[PDB]
């Protein structure tokens, strides 16, 4: 429906039920990125890797995103 | 260390006072007239300066008291910014 | 009745009419008994209706 | 209009064996009356006998080995004519055991009732079919089809009817729009006092708790895109 | 090789995407101390490429699953069933019982 604020609220309400669920985190990061909202996804990937630091896929997701934008200081 | 004999007393007194305030409010909101024999026993400044005197009113014993009171269904916004991390370690089934 | 005493409570004891009297809302008079009975019948009909 | 079959013990044909198999696959082993209702001219007990004696794939219909056959002579010697116990000792059906014992020790009229009909071989059928067997397979397919309750079937019907009702409700509005009178769409009514409409507000809106990075220009870009989409749906119509 | 963990499939997916990023490449920071916000100056291109990359990858995976659905819906050689969902349940039973014993 091209309404991004309701989709953000629904994803946040979806995380409040179950934060252990990784495909929800990955969809919400991708749903930020595909509409070209990179800073929202940076805040989101920060909150993801700081919530669940022992999960490998989240750090690697944030490393892919910072490589794809060519930000080598951030990847280091 | 074990906690010292003074902190046990300070904690016991402060929390006992709090539990007695809650119990007196719960027994004072009840419709039983018999509950108020089990309870165990203002000015505030509204601006820079105004000096008001907060008085209570004497209500009719027949009209309902707490006229705003009613049974409602409420959801609560669960709001935080404390992110807290989850600090873990690193065919048969 | 004599086997089981029920032993009244001698402290705080809020009574009804002695505390319904302290309000400004109740007032006091003397009337005939039969008038008070008829008024109670009118009031108790009106409440339940 | 069928005359009543009071005694239902017959000869098992091919049709009734196959309907019993495709009924046991769906209904399961322990409901027998619901299996035998599916195929007329047989009884719930005779369905149970036809399964446990003949149609069961766990049952052992082979030729007897030499150790098996000597075991049969010895067990028939030790236990005098207790054939269920013996057949339990051999993991074979008892009728096979009795007939093979007769074959060892050797070396029906018409108008009779055969008691052993459930343990005996089936009869293949004439080429076309009988009429009652056409009716039997028709009602058997009809009863093996359905997996719903009354409530769920009514839900299917109510969803289709509400769908067509909405279509008619939009049809009249489009006709009046062509006429030039714009009847707005009425909303459904609330069944209770705090029933929630979902276009008034984002109903339990959770804000995403901001971080260190800055999202002003991306907010403006989204707001531009959504406003332009709503205008395009207003003019052109999706 | 068997089942693979999540910490390993994560790395293999990361490395495949970087390999894709290298072949795709073949073909600052400002802290506002008033609020505390960080504005990173990213180019408009390489954001469009990231968005179109994610969109094209999701469409590719979607169409692959869509074609797998039809090719698994043609083959009736499993078992007898009565609807579209029983067929999937019976194929699940075949997949477990063939692998187990």
């Amino acid at each position: 429906q091209h309404d991004m604020r309701r989709a953000r609220s629904i994803f946040e309400r979806a995380l409040l039920v179950d934060s252990s669920f990784i495909p929800l985190w990955i969809r919400y990061i991708d749903a930020e990125l595909k509409v070209k909202c990179i800073n929202h996804a940076r805040n989101l990937m920060n909150r993801a890797i700081s919530t669940l630091p022992r999960v490998d896929k989240l750090w690697y997701k944030y490393l892919i995103v910072e490589e794809s934008l060519n930000n080598v200081e951030i990847v280091r | 260390p074990l906690p010292t004999k003074a902190e046990i007393q300070e904690c016991t007194a402060r929390t006992k006072s709090y539990i007695q305030r809650l119990v007196n409010a719960k027994l004072a909101n009840s419709n039983n007239r018999a509950s108020s024999r089990y309870v165990t026993e203002a000015n505030l400044l509204l601006n820079n300066s105004h000096h008001i005197e907060v008085v209570s009113k004497q209500m009719d014993p027949l009209l309902p008291r707490f006229v705003g009171k009613k049974a409602r269904k409420v959801v609560a916004p669960t709001e935080n910014d404390e992110v807290v991390p989850v600090l873990h370690m690193d065919n048969e089934w | 009745n004599e086997l089981h005493p029920t032993l009244p409570t001698n402290h705080n004891k809020t009574k009804l009419l002695k505390s319904l009297k302290n309000t400004k809302y109740f007032q006091q008079t003397t009337i005939d008994w039969v008038e008070a009975g008829l008024q109670l019948c009118r009031q108790g009909h009106n409440m339940l209706n | 209009p069928p005359v009543p079959i009071y005694v239902k013990g017959g000869v098992w044909t091919n049709v009734e064996d196959q309907i019993l198999k495709a009924a046991v696959q769906k209904y399961g082993t322990h409901q027998w009356s619901k299996v035998a209702s599916l195929l007329q001219k047989k009884t719930a007990r005779q369905s149970e006998l036809r399964w446990n004696e003949y149609l069961n794939p766990k049952l052992n219909f082979t030729e007897f080995s030499k150790e098996e056959d000597a075991q049969l002579l010895d067990l028939a010697r030790e236990l005098p004519n207790q054939w269920r116990t013996i057949a339990d000792m051999m993991a074979r059906p008892a009728q096979v055991c009795v007939e093979r014992y007769n074959r060892l020790l050797e070396s029906l009229k018409a108008g009779d009732i055969n008691p052993n009909a459930e343990t005996q071989m089936a009869r293949p059928d004439n080429g076309d079919l009988e009429d009652e067997e056409k009716e039997m397979l028709a009602e058997a397919r009809a009863r093996l089809l359905n997996t719903q309750g009354k409530k769920a079937t009514r839900k299917i019907r109510e969803r289709m009817l509400e769908e067509s009702k909405r279509i008619a409700e939009l049809q009249k509005r489009r006709e009046l729009k062509q006429a030039g009178i714009n009847v707005a769409i009425k909303k459904p009514k609330k069944k209770y006092g705090t029933d929630i409409d979902y276009n008034e507000d984002i109903v339990y809106e959770q804000a995403p708790m901001p971080g260190i990075y800055d999202t002003s220009t991306e907010d403006r870009q989204i707001k531009k895109k959504f406003e332009q989409f709503e205008r395009k749906v207003n003019r052109k119509g999706l | 090789r068997g089942g693979i963990s999540y910490d390993q499939l994560a790395k293999l997916s990361y490395e495949k995407t970087l390999r894709n990023l290298a072949t795709q490449t073949q073909n600052k920071v400002q802290k506002d101390t008033k609020t505390g916000k960080i504005t990173i100056a990213d180019d408009d291109k390489l954001v469009n490429k990231l968005a179109v990359s994610l969109q094209s990858e999701s469409k590719k995976r979607y169409e692959a699953r869509k074609r797998q659905m039809q090719n698994a819906k043609t083959l009736y050689g499993v078992e007898s069933f009565i609807n579209d969902k029983n067929k999937q349940f019976n194929e699940k039973l075949s997949r477990e019982s063939k692998g187990s014993e």
